[PDB]
């Protein structure tokens, strides 16, 4: 638990902002639409916990 | 710097280059060309 | 006489399109209804529409409805049914129909009792109109796009309405 | 006049009866592909296009100027509908 | 009208010792370009292999597959070949040579154009094998695609012509042949014919090499005849209107008393002999496109190039005051 | 008797997609097939009143109905395809989740 | 011949900038180097912005619109009330986009061409409004039709959205189809089509024995047609589960502007024309069926949409009634109840589509709003008790002009039937009100709170509906001035 | 092709020129009808760069909204010029510009 709380705690300003957008923009979904355009949205690393911290 | 961008879309769509050609001066014609020609004759 | 086969012909092939088991053969049997009609458009002398109604229902129409029925494979499982106790509500709806419906022109247009004389030497000739014969083409295409072309237009928007939904509905982007 | 379509209506009598001559002699001795829909329905738009071209094509001569650029603009829409087409993929068989 | 059976038969009768005859030519054409001799033992130089193997087909039992479509299955073939028969009534060989002058002829021959895809879906629906039903189902949309093609084309014409009379039509070329001014529709609609015909470089039922099936795999004897004499009935058709639209059908190259002295059907006939002959020459030159590639042609390349000469045609016409 | 012989080949046309919709309860295709018979009827109607009364305004109306008669086909067909699609059936069991 | 084309700007300028939003969006949907970005807020934005300049064209141009009009005759007629009807249309259609952002960006409903759909389906409505002849009308109609058929299908993989799109097309195809016979009909009887025409042939004889039946069964088939448009009882049925079944934003689309548009469309044709008494006895009977099966109806429902549904059938009841008396009166009170009726629905699907962000469903999930939200659940209550009719909200207008014809065309039964619904209708609406004030559940729904578009239109529509009978002149003026240029 | 300017609804204002022509309509643009122009330009350029900056195309949604603004602010301009000019709506500039050339 200490690896995700370090790593966002030291983050700075601009990595900040770019992870508020990302998050903003992955926070819901069209896959409906998507298949329609015929491309597959995949969630960006910096979203993704390590599996060490999921509750599987 | 649009005037290799028209280049580039001539080069990979020479069909569609070549139908906007055609079809655009089937439609400059009557157009342009045609108002003059009708008023030369008024004259 | 000649109305009679085409009229008997298009019922039984309109029978057969409400009433075939398979699917595929009702859009055969539609297909036959169709050819019906234009063989009357012919004896109307509207030749274009005649052809047209080949090119369009046929051609283009009833191809589109071949293609989606074959790709479904229906079974008949799935829309089985016995129509034997519809009968009675078909015949009061029909009747009704019937009695209303194939003889409201009756009042308005009544027939000519065809007599035993010969009324054909009655018929007036005026050559005037007959010097320059316009086409069914030509006489339509004299006023679909210039008197009326405003509804030309909207049924272009009509198409592109089709063009899009068809896209928007279906379309899965390999 | 329709005169002219009788002869075609006996010329196809005669082709059938040869069709069956000829079929009847030697008795003596689950998977739905969307884009065939869509190239149906691309079919069906071209075709009354087509419809639509053909009365045009013989009164030129009388509707001048209007007629023209009033089948122009029914162009336009229908070529704005196969713009989108053409971006959407519906024409790409790959 | 007692006489018009004879006038339908002695045009139905040569047209099928002219197919049978195609294929014969067919055969010599591509051997001789293969540096080999086509048939030429039965009868002298091959002249009787046509009626061999006609005779071989109608002596061929038939089959009829178990299916629950025997109707179906019989009828297309039929269906197909009464199509490709009927579109010569109208066709005209010389001044006041054709069996109805109707003057919506234009219109007649692009409906029996549309109306030639069911035979090919009905066996391939009927036959009961998926590669068959796959097949016609490709070859189907094949045809459609290039259809609108050859309808823009046809709409080209009839622009510069102002009727839909195939006799006006060449009489209309009396000045100058279609074919010099609208070339390059010219190359458009011959290649739309190809395609449109299922001939190479687009014989996807010739590909059974490829894994593709043709439509008429499960077909023998008479129906599988009765395919193939369609086909190449419909060939020498798509010749003939090449010819009447391009090449001012039976008038000669030149207005001058020499040409004049060989009738106009001999005319017609050469500009045909020569449109049968490219048939030959690019399927001997050629190999073939894929299905999605063909495809891509029709409606990328094809659609677009007919509808601009469309509308350069017209507004040429409409902005000098040529129209006729 | 031509007008009365011309009206009631279109009307028995008419009856027919009546009676396809009234005997087709489990099949909706046949349904779109029953509404196509009805409108190629009142297209049959313009034609023949425009011939009788002399008079193109049936004609014109005539070539924009078959305008929109391929349009809705195109429309409602795919519309059955995507029900097919989301049901993988096309029996009307599986259409009736709205009700009341 | 430039300026002939004055009289179609508005329409010019609505469909040509449909056009280039079709274009954008299909451009920049389809960019990889922008990532496929969602259009549908952007095309929406540019698409009310569209609107809102078509609506000031139509405006600021009157007498232009009627410019040419010898010339335009045998296409369209513009007049004073064409030219109301239309400016209601766009109002409508504005703030019905203006209710969709949140639906876009919080479902991601992605889709652009729903914005181009619902533009092509407003084109098709204005030219109804201003259509002067049977093809014209159902050219426009078929237009609006099928723009409504693929939007009602919007979602695509729902089974819901797929059913509605299903039964809209089957039933309103079949509909059209008895439409255009009935169009068919009167055409082969009287030569004309032109409403002119029409009124000309038909005017002075009504049934004088030698009734045209072809002139007779051609009116009660378009008849047909028309009552299957504005939902009236018994062609009513497809509207609940349709209404039911799209995505929201359209079911508040088809709640509002197809009811204009066609009553447009049935002002200038029946009360413009002449058959009579037998068409007025059509919609009279309609509209008793109408109201006693909303109110029966909307009683049965358990859910939110569906007795929304329901009750907009009933007021259409409520509605023609005032076709049916057949005076200038009956036709200014139609327009008012119209256009009260269309403010109130916008306020409640504002509500509902506010609420469809935490998936409301159902009445009981409305349960303790005045808690958790005091000025919605107030809005709310404001909102069902002008649907019931209460005094002095707006909506005791309708229920006023009912029992005013109710004794002015002299019909006691409509009175009694009047009486009786509108108390069945308070109790079904008061319920909802029970539901958000009075009940205390064991578990509670907390709803997110609505954009600001949802909150700035709501905020109107409710002052609206609290103080209109404290300054009504303007819209009694302009019904009355409306009543009046449909004959003069 | 036989046209008809007539209107139903008779001008209120002097006549100034019954059919003007497109050119004379657009030489006939005041400060007010550039100022009418320029104001639904701008507003649409604004709301094309405001509703593009979420999907990240601001520039182009920039151009899109100002062809609309540009297209719908000609055509507004236009109107109330060949009003002017047709005496449908007040034109006192264009009875004086009149009563002196
Ligand atoms: C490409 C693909 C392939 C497939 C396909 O396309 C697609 O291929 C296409 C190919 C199409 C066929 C093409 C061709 C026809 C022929 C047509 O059939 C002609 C019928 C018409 C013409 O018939 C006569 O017309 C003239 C007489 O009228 C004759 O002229 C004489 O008489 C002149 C006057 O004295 C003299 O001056 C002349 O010198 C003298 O010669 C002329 O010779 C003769 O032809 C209409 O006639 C009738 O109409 C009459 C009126 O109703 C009826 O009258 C009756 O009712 C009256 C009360 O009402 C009573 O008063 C009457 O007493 C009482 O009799 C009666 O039934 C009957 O006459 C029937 C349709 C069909 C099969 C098409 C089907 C569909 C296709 C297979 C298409 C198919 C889809
Ligand atoms: C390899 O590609 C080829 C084929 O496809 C496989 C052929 O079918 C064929 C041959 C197909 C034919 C010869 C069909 C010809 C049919 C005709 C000329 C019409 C009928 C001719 C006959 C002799 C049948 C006579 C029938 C009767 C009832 C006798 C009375 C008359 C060839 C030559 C070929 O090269
Ligand atoms: C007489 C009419 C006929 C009968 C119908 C009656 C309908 C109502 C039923 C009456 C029974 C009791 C109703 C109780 C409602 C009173 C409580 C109330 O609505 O208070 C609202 C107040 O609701 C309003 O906002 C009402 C605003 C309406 C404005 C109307 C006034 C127009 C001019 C005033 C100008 C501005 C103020 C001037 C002085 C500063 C507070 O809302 P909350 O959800 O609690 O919190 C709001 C959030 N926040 C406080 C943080 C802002
Ligand atoms: C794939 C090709 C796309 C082409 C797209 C470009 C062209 C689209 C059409 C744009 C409208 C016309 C633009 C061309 C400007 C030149 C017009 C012109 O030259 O004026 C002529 C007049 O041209 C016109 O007025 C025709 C305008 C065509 C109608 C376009 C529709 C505009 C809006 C219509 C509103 C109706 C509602 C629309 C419904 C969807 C003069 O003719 P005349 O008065 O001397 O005599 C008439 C004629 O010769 C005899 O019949
Ligand atoms: C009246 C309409 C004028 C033009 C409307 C512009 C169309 C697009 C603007 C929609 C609002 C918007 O852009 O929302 C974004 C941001 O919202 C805005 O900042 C408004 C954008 C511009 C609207 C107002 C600016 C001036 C407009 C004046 C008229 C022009 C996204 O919000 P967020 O995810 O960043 O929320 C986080 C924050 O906690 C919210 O509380
Ligand atoms: C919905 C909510 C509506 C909004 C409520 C408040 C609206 C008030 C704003 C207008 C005030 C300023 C008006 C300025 C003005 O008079 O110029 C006229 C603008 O007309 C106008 O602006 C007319 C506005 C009409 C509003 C909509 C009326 C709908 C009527 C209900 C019918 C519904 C049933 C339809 C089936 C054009 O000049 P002009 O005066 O010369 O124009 C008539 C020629 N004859
Ligand atoms: C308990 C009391 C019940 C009394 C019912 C008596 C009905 C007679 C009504 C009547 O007198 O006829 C006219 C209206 O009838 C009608 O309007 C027909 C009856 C109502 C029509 C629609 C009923 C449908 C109800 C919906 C649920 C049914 C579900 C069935 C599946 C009214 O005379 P008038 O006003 O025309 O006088 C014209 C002067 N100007
Ligand atoms: C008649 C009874 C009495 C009525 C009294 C009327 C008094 C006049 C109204 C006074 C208004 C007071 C508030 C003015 C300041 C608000 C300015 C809005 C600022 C703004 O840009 O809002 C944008 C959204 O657009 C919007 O939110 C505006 C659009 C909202 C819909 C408004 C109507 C548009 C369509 C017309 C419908 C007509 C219906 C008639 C049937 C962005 O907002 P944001 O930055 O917070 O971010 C939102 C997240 N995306
Ligand atoms: C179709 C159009 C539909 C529009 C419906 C009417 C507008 C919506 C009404 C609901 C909000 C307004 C409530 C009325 C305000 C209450 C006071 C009414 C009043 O007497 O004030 C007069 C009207 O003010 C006002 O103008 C009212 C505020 C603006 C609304 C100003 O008095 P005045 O002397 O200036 O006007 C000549 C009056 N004697
Ligand atoms: C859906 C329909 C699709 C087709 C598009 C219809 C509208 C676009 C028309 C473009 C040509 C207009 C034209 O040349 O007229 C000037 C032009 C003047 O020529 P100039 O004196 O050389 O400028 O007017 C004419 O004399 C020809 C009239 C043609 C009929 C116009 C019909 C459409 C009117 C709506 C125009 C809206 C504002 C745009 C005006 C400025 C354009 C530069
Ligand atoms: C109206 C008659 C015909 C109707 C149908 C056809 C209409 C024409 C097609 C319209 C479709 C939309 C075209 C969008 C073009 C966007 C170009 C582009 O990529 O821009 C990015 C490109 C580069 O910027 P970047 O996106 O930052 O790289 O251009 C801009 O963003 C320029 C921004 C300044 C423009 C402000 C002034 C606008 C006034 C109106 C013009
Ligand atoms: C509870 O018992 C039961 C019934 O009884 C209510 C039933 O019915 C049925 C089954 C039979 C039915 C439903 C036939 C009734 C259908 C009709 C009348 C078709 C018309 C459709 C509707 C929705 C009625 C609307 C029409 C009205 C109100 C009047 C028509 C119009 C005017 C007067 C203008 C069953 C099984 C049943 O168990």
């Amino acid at each position: 638990l200490a690896q995700i709380h370090a790593s966002e705690n030291s983050k700075s300003f601009e990595q900040i902002e770019v992870e508020r957008a990302l998050r903003k923009k992955y926070a819901r979904k069209d896959e409906d639409y998507d298949s329609m355009l015929g491309i597959t949205r995949e969630t960006p690393p910096e979203l993704i916990l390590p599996d060490n911290v999921l509750p599987g | 710097p649009v005037m290799e961008k028209l280049r580039m879309f001539v080069a990979q769509e020479p069909v569609v280059a070549a139908s906007c050609l055609i079809g655009g001066v089937g439609l400059f014609l009557p157009a342009v060309v045609r108002p003059i020609l009708d008023s030369l004759e008024a004259s | 006489m000649i109305l009679s086969v085409l009229s008997s012909l298009a019922l039984v092939s309109g029978l057969m399109v409400v009433r075939a088991k398979n699917p595929v053969h009702s859009v055969l049997f539609f297909i036959l209804v169709f050819c019906d009609t234009s063989g009357l458009l012919l004896l109307l002398g509207l030749d274009f529409f005649a052809m047209i109604f080949l090119v369009v229902y046929i051609g283009a129409i009833a191809v589109l409805f071949l293609f989606v029925v074959m790709m479904f494979h229906i079974q008949i499982a799935e829309i089985h049914e016995e129509v034997l106790r519809y009968l009675p509500v078909s015949g009061i709806i029909g009747l009704i129909f019937w009695w209303e419906m194939f003889f409201i022109l009756d009042n308005e247009s009544i027939p000519l009792l065809p007599t035993q004389r010969n009324t054909t030497s009655l018929r007036y000739t005026v050559y005037a109109g007959k010097v320059r014969s316009w086409t069914n083409l030509e006489t339509l295409g004299n006023l679909l796009y210039t008197y009326y072309f405003v509804w030309f237009l909207v049924s272009s928007l009509i198409l592109l309405v089709a063009m899009i939904g068809a896209i928007v509905l279906t379309m899965h982007r390999t | 006049m329709m005169l002219e379509f009788a002869p075609i209506f006996i010329y196809l009598v005669i082709s059938l009866l040869v069709s069956l001559i000829l079929l009847g002699v030697p008795f003596l001795f689950s998977r739905f592909d969307i884009r065939f829909y869509l190239v149906s329905i691309l079919f069906l738009i071209f075709d009354l296009e087509v419809t639509f071209f053909f009365p045009w094509a013989v009164s030129l001569n009388k509707i001048d100027l209007f007629g023209f650029w009033s089948m122009m603009a029914f162009l336009f829409i229908l070529t704005i509908g196969f713009l989108y087409e053409w971006k959407r993929g519906a024409l790409d068989w790959e | 009208y007692i006489a018009v059976p004879a006038e339908i038969l002695g045009i139905i009768l040569p047209l099928l010792l002219g197919v049978a005859f195609l294929v014969l030519a067919e055969r010599k054409v591509m051997a001789f370009v293969q540096r080999r001799k086509g048939p030429d033992v039965v009868g002298s130089f091959g002249l009787l292999q046509p009626l061999a193997d006609g005779l071989k087909l109608i002596l061929k039992e038939p089959i009829s597959p178990s299916s629950a479509n025997f109707f179906l299955f019989r009828m297309a073939p039929v269906a197909t070949f009464m199509l490709s028969l009927v579109a010569w009534a109208v066709v005209p060989f010389d001044y006041g040579m054709v069996l109805s002058d109707l003057n919506i002829g234009l219109l007649y021959l692009f409906a029996i154009s549309s109306l030639g895809v069911y035979g090919i879906i009905i066996a391939g629906r009927s036959s009961n094998s998926k590669y068959a039903f796959l097949g016609a189902l490709r070859s189907a949309a094949q045809m459609v695609s290039y259809e609108v093609s050859i309808g823009l084309i046809l709409i080209t014409v009839l622009i510069c012509v102002g009727s839909c009379n195939l006799s006006e039509i060449v009489m209309a070329q009396k000045q100058i042949w279609f074919g010099i001014p609208l070339f390059p529709v010219l190359v458009m609609f011959f290649i739309s014919c190809l395609a449109e015909t299922n001939r190479a470089p687009f014989d996807l039922p010739e590909a059974e090499a490829e894994l593709v099936a043709g439509y008429n795999v499960e077909y023998s004897s008479m129906g599988f005849a009765l395919f193939f004499l369609g086909e190449y009935a419909n060939m020498i058709l798509m010749s003939g209107l090449c010819t009447l639209f391009f090449l001012g059908g039976w008038l000669p190259i030149l207005d001058l008393p020499i040409f004049k002295k060989i009738p106009g059907s001999i005319w017609f006939s050469i500009k045909v002999l020569f449109f049968l002959f490219l048939y030959i020459w690019v399927r001997a030159a050629f190999p073939r496109y894929r299905y999605d590639q063909l495809m891509g042609l029709g409606w990328k390349v094809f659609l677009p190039l007919s509808l601009a000469w469309v509308v350069s045609v017209s507004g040429l016409l409409v902005t000098f005051q040529w129209l006729p | 008797m031509d007008l009365i012989k011309y009206f009631t080949f279109s009307m028995i046309i008419f009856i027919l997609g009546i009676w396809g919709i009234l005997l087709n309860r489990r099949n909706i295709l046949i349904m779109l097939m029953s509404i196509e018979l009805m409108l190629l009827a009142v297209n049959l109607n313009f034609l023949v009143f425009s011939v009788s009364l002399d008079d193109m305004m049936g004609q014109v109306f005539a070539l924009l109905v078959l305008t929109v008669a391929a349009a809705e086909s195109a429309i409602g067909l795919a519309i059955f395809v995507i029900t097919f699609r989301v049901r993988g059936t096309i029996a009307v069991e599986f259409i009736n989740s709205i009700q009341g | 011949m430039f300026n002939l084309f004055l009289a179609v700007f508005p329409e010019i300028f609505i469909i040509n900038a449909t056009f280039i939003l079709l274009i954008h969006g299909v451009v920049f949907s389809t960019s990889k180097k922008y990532d496929y970005p969602p259009l549908a807020s952007n095309v929406g934005w540019l698409g009310l912005l569209s609107v809102l300049i078509t609506l000031l064209l139509l405006a600021a141009g009157a007498p232009l619109l009627t410019i040419a009009h010898l010339f335009w005759n045998n296409l369209f007629r513009r007049d004073n009330f064409t030219y109301f009807c239309q400016i209601f249309l766009l109002l409508s259609t504005a703030g019905t986009i203006s209710m969709c952002f949140d639906f876009f960006d919080q479902e991601r409903f992605d889709a652009f061409e729903f914005i181009v759909l619902i533009l092509l389906s407003t084109c098709g409505m204005l030219f109804m409004i201003s259509a002067y002849d049977l093809i014209a009308m159902y050219l426009a109609i078929e237009l609006q039709s099928l723009c409504f058929y693929v939007i009602a299908a919007s979602k695509r993989k729902s089974e819901f959205s797929t059913e509605a799109g299903l039964k809209y097309l089957i039933l309103g195809a079949f509909s059209s189809g008895i439409l255009l016979f009935g169009c068919s009909m009167i055409y082969g009887s009287t030569g004309a089509t032109h409403f002119d025409q029409l009124a000309k042939i038909l005017t002075g004889y009504e049934i004088t024995g030698a009734r045209s039946s072809g002139i007779f069964m051609g009116i009660l088939f378009i008849a047909v047609g028309f009552l299957f448009k504005i939902t009236a009882v018994p062609f009513h049925m497809w509207a609940p589960d349709i209404y039911e079944g799209s995505p929201t934003p359209v079911t508040a689309f088809l709640s509002i502007a197809p009811k204009i548009s066609i009553f447009a469309n049935i002002l200038r044709v029946f009360i413009y024309g002449s058959y009579g008494a037998t068409l007025q006895q059509i919609f009279f009977f309609c509209s008793i069926a109408s109201m006693i099966l909303g109110a029966l109806a909307a009683m049965a429902q358990t859910k939110v949409k569906r007795l929304l549904a329901y009750s907009s059938i009933g007021h259409v009841g409520y509605i023609c009634i005032g076709f049916s008396c057949g005076t200038i009166e009956g036709i200014q009170s139609l327009l008012i109840g119209i256009f009260i009726y269309a403010l109130m629905t916008m306020d409640a699907f504002a509500i509902v589509l506010a609420l469809r962000q935490t998936r409301v469903k159902y009445i009981a999930d409305l349960g303790a709003l005045a808690k958790t939200n005091p000025i919605l659940a107030i809005t709310f209550s404001i909102t069902m008790f002008s649907y019931a009719g209460i005094p002095p909200l707006a909506g005791f207008c309708s229920k006023f002009y009912l029992f005013f014809a109710a004794l002015g065309c002299g019909a006691y039964f409509l009175a009694l039937v009047g009486v009786v619904t509108s108390v069945i209708g308070c109790f079904y609406y008061i319920r909802l009100v029970k539901r958000m004030f009075f009940d205390t559940p064991r578990t509670w729904i907390l709803y997110e709170p609505m954009d600001r578009n949802k909150s700035l239109l709501l905020a109107m529509t409710s002052f609206f509906i609290t103080l209109f009978l404290l300054y009504p002149s303007p819209l009694f003026s302009v019904t009355h001035q409306m009543a009046l240029s449909l004959y003069l | 092709m036989n046209t008809d300017i007539t209107a139903l609804e008779k001008a209120q204002y002097p006549v100034v020129d019954r059919n003007p022509a497109f050119t004379k309509v657009v030489g006939n643009f005041s400060t007010l009808d550039y100022l009418r122009f320029s104001t639904i330009t701008g507003i649409s350029v604004t709301v094309g760069y405001l509703s593009g900056i979420k999907p990240g195309i601001k520039g182009p949604s920039m151009v899109t909204g100002g062809l609309i603004g540009l297209m719908g602010g000609f055509m507004y301009a236009y109107q109330n010029s060949a009003g002017r000019l047709m005496g449908f709506f007040p034109n006192d500039g264009e009875v004086a510009s009149y009563q002196k050339r």
